[PDB]
């Protein structure tokens, strides 16, 4: 029915708005979680334990 | 027509495979290898707070990091803190069945919702008074699963009818429908910019959705079985997903390919739940093997278990300031970890 | 009555018998006290019978030890007459506790709709206060008789025994009431499908736990007792190891909540 | 612990006395989940959006049944939730010849859940004034749609009603057999089935559903003192 083609038009559309995401080397996204977690870690208290004075659950 | 549309829905896919693969030349597991390892750890809880009935499923931090909440199939509600153990409000509601937790931002509204295909809010906050109904939400006919809040006046939500929602308290209508998913669709998480957001179905998929234009933007691979719970990673590049395959996969947004593969041979149960930490460096998955488990996510490692639960995990979450993990298990017990 | 309880033909091998049983007894009874302390965190040891089990086996360790100790004792000191004064009481004290059992199992099989009402001050006044109750009015007006030239224990020829045989009988006839009924429902409930096993196994599991092999001590004291003393001194006697046997090794529950609490001892 | 939070501890006090009582209210009521098809009992057994409750009093036991009337066809992904439930009550419309088939399916695929195998099953019946005159008028006789009727002769335990041909019980137990027949090939746990005969304008309903669950308790109570 005239459904069935308007499903067809909208994955066309989105099929076609897959094809264009600016694709970039995934070396990028690695080295920037690199930075991330290496710069964000001091103010992480639970993979460095933290000592009983700074901590609420005492 | 309908031959030509699944003869053309065939090279695309090849040539969206093609583009994915092609960028794709090292996974994480090549280059985080220098980095020393966590190493062993021995959390163990400091309160048990026990304070339920039957079955819990649903679990949520507050903005402060003092305030959570939990539901059962006793119908109840109830506020609860962890500094000292107390609780606020005790909330009954008329389905005895819900599987939806929400704490808004500002610690003003909470949401309920389960089976009985309405999702009713909560004004803790009232003017002169106890607390009571707010406004009921309704328009789905199927079950609903899990709901988020954006802000104090709009709130998204998932439901059984294979399709999402966002709703705006005012006028309570459905402002813009989120179609194109065949399976139900049980987890749905978002991102610390209110603008994108994601959600999993039992088809082995993930769409990557748009608030504003209500347009479906990303794609995703299979994943071999029906998705549970999903995550976001704070930075808002990356999140993890769950399933039934007793594996968990992190997935960057930029990417849109899997680069870490958490299996190991003794687990053969399901995943429940996924969350993330404040770093970024330690994520935490409840696994259906009566306990749960840590994952060192920048490797493949097992960096300790936190075992000491009777029953099966549903809902496990970390706080804001990522300095505690709360779990939620079948046996009306809610454990703490430092 | 006339005790006629061994004259010259069994005094022998009854003594060593008493002292093995008592110790086998005494060992199994404090391995599964440690076991069920143990094993109290997890929430399927958490109804009402299990606390019925532990105070049984606390009962009868205590007695037996008490009556062990009561065996190497000087007869006309004060102390024999405190320890037996004891030794009654808690004797009294693990017979009302199986009573109580049985009308916890009463109420729990014919009474199915029910059986969770959470009555454990009943319970406990039911089964501590009771045997105490039963002291004070027997230390009322008996008092001189709570010690024998023989040995230091509860006089036969004075005539105060009415604070343990009707007691006993009165439990005895309630376990045997409650037995006939409940193998009546397990034979009708079998018959609908191997007959001698269901039937010979629930029999065993409930002997040596609710106090049904008193009954040969009224046929021992009086009747042809030559070839019954035997029988009422091995039986009763290796309750521990009965009880141990039966509830602590073969159980259902025990053996998965040890099974899961040594993976979680092994997981950290 | 100083003298601020001295109001919070009472009120956790004040949720935990309500939560209490309720306890007992909780604690003294059985649950029930009603299966079925359209077409079948439904509305004429509840006479006496999402999902629906209604409640009864049988020798003064507290009952609670539950039913969907929005759910999909895919009945997985929710009946995880209803693990704690006393039985589950199935209805079968048995007047119509056709649509049977799919009813033993979906029976069997209940039977046979992974997560499921703690509870038992009460197989309901219902038509029973429909079936008499669509057997003793041969126009949609049975032994077409199921040529196993010739092979077929009436078990040697019965309960006949009175003034009823031999044709009609061997119809019914026709049906209890074909349905019992995929029960005992799995299971010999702690669940079982239990076939039942009921009008649709009756009253005794209540009564078999309440010596069910004593059965089901019985037994269970059974199992857990190892006496069985
Ligand atoms: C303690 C026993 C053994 C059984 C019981 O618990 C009480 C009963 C009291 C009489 C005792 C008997 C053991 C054997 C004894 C001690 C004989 O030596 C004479 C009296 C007997």
């Amino acid at each position: 029915n005239t459904a069935s083609i308007a499903q067809a038009r909208k994955l066309v559309e989105q099929l076609k708005m897959e094809a264009n995401i600016d694709r970039i080397k995934v070396s990028k996204a690695a080295a920037d979680l690199m930075a991330y977690c290496e710069a964000h870690a001091k103010e992480d208290p639970l993979l460095t334990p933290v000592p009983a004075s700074e901590n609420p659950f005492r | 027509e309908l031959d030509q549309l699944r003869q053309e829905a065939e090279q695309l896919k090849n040539q969206i495979r093609d583009a994915r693969k092609a960028c794709a030349d090292a996974t994480l597991s090549q280059i985080t290898n220098n980095i020393d390892p966590v190493g062993r750890i021995q959390m163990r809880t400091r309160r048990t707070l026990r304070g339920h009935l039957a079955k819990i499923y649903a679990m949520h931090w507050g903005t402060d990091s003092r305030l959570l909440v939990s539901a059962s199939q006793d119908g109840k509600l109830i506020i609860w803190d962890s500094y000292t153990t107390n609780k606020v409000h005790a909330i009954p509601l008329r389905s005895s069945w819900v599987m939806t937790c929400a704490y808004a931002p500002s610690g003003n509204y909470v949401a309920c919702g389960g089976l009985d295909n309405i999702c009713s809010i909560y004004n803790l906050k009232t003017r002169e008074g106890n607390v009571r109904v707010s406004r009921e939400l309704a328009g789905h006919t199927g079950y609903l699963s899990c709901c988020r809040f954006l802000d104090d006046n709009q709130i998204v939500t998932s439901s059984g009818d294979t399709t999402c929602a966002l709703w705006d308290i005012e006028t309570g209508q459905q402002t813009t429908t989120f179609t194109g998913h065949t399976g139900d669709v049980m987890s749905l998480s978002l991102a610390p910019d209110t603008r994108l957001f994601v959600s999993g179905a039992c088809d082995a998929s993930a769409k990557l959705w748009d608030v504003r234009e209500g347009m479906c933007r990303q794609t995703f691979t299979g994943h071999e079985s029906d998705i549970n719970a999903i995550c976001f990673f704070p930075n808002g590049n990356a999140f993890a997903t769950g399933s039934d395959d007793a594996t968990c996969r992190l997935f960057d947004l930029r990417a849109d390919q899997e680069l870490m593969t958490y299996s190991h041979d003794n687990i053969i149960c399901g995943i429940t739940s996924v969350s993330f930490s404040k770093s970024g460096r330690l994520l935490l998955a409840g696994y259906d093997d009566f306990n749960c488990n840590v994952w060192d996510a920048l490797k493949a490692d097992r960096a300790g278990v936190l075992a000491g639960h009777d029953n099966r995990v549903s809902c496990l979450g970390v706080t804001d300031d990522g300095m505690a993990v709360a779990t939620g298990s079948w046996d009306s017990f809610l454990k703490i970890w430092n | 009555v006339v005790p006629l309880e061994l004259a010259r033909g069994h005094q022998v091998a009854l003594s060593s018998i008493s002292y093995v049983g008592c110790s086998l007894s005494v060992l199994c009874l404090v391995a599964t006290l440690v076991t069920f302390a143990v094993l109290s965190s997890v929430s399927t040891i958490r109804n009402q019978r299990y606390h019925i089990h532990a105070n049984l086996s606390f009962a009868v360790l205590v007695a037996q030890v008490l009556l062990l100790i009561s065996f190497r004792l000087e007869p006309g000191t004060t102390p024999c007459q405190v320890m037996a004064v004891l030794l009654h009481y808690f004797f009294l004290s693990a017979f009302a506790w199986m009573l109580v059992e049985g009308l916890h199992l009463y109420s729990m099989v014919i009474k199915v709709f029910g059986s969770e009402d959470s009555k454990h001050r009943y319970y406990y006044g039911m089964g501590w206060g009771f045997p105490l109750l039963i002291c004070i009015i027997s230390l009322s007006f008996a008092m001189d008789s709570y010690g024998t030239s023989n040995n230091c224990w509860l006089s036969l020829a004075s005539g105060a025994i009415w604070a343990f045989v009707a007691p006993a009988l009165f439990v005895i006839v309630v376990n045997i009431g409650i037995l006939i009924a409940v193998t009546r429902v397990i034979s009708q409930i079998s018959a609908d499908n191997s007959a001698f096993k269901l039937t010979a196994k629930a029999v065993a599991v409930l002997l040596p736990i609710l106090g049904t092999s008193w009954v040969f001590g009224v046929l021992a004291v009086n009747g042809c007792a030559v070839v019954f003393q035997y029988m009422f001194a091995t039986l009763n006697s290796l309750q521990g190891l009965f009880i141990f046997l039966f509830h602590c090794l073969l159980n259902s529950e025990v053996r998965a909540a040890f099974k899961h609490k040594t993976k979680v001892w092994s997981l950290t | 612990l100083s003298a601020e939070d001295k109001a919070a501890v009472e009120r956790s006090k004040m949720i935990e006395k309500q939560l209490q009582k309720d306890k007992q209210v909780y604690r003294a009521t059985h649950r029930l989940l009603l299966l079925g098809a359209d077409n079948s009992g439904k509305s004429t057994i509840v006479k006496q959006s999402g999902i629906f409750e209604t409640k009864f009093q049988v020798d003064k036991v507290n009952f609670h049944m539950f039913d969907v009337g929005a759910q999909r066809d895919e009945r997985r992904k929710w009946i995880q939730c209803f693990n704690d439930v006393t039985a589950i009550i199935f209805v079968v419309d048995s007047s119509d010849y056709n649509r049977l088939q799919e009813a033993l399916n979906d029976f069997k695929s209940i039977w046979n859940n992974r997560w499921l195998r703690t509870i038992s099953v009460i197989l309901f019946l219902n038509k029973q004034d429909l079936l008499a005159e669509k057997v003793l008028a041969g126009k949609s006789k049975i032994e077409d749609y199921f040529p196993e009727f010739a092979r077929y002769t009436t078990p040697e335990d019965a309960t006949p009603e009175p003034g009823e041909d031999p044709r009609v019980t061997r119809a019914k137990y026709f049906i209890r057999d074909e349905f019992l027949r995929i029960s005992t090939a799995s299971g010999d746990g702690r669940h079982y089935c239990y076939p039942h005969f009921t009008c649709s304008v009756d009253t005794e309903n209540a009564r078999r559903i309440f010596n069910d669950c004593r059965d089901i308790i019985q037994r269970m109570h059974l199992r857990q003192y190892e006496l069985l």
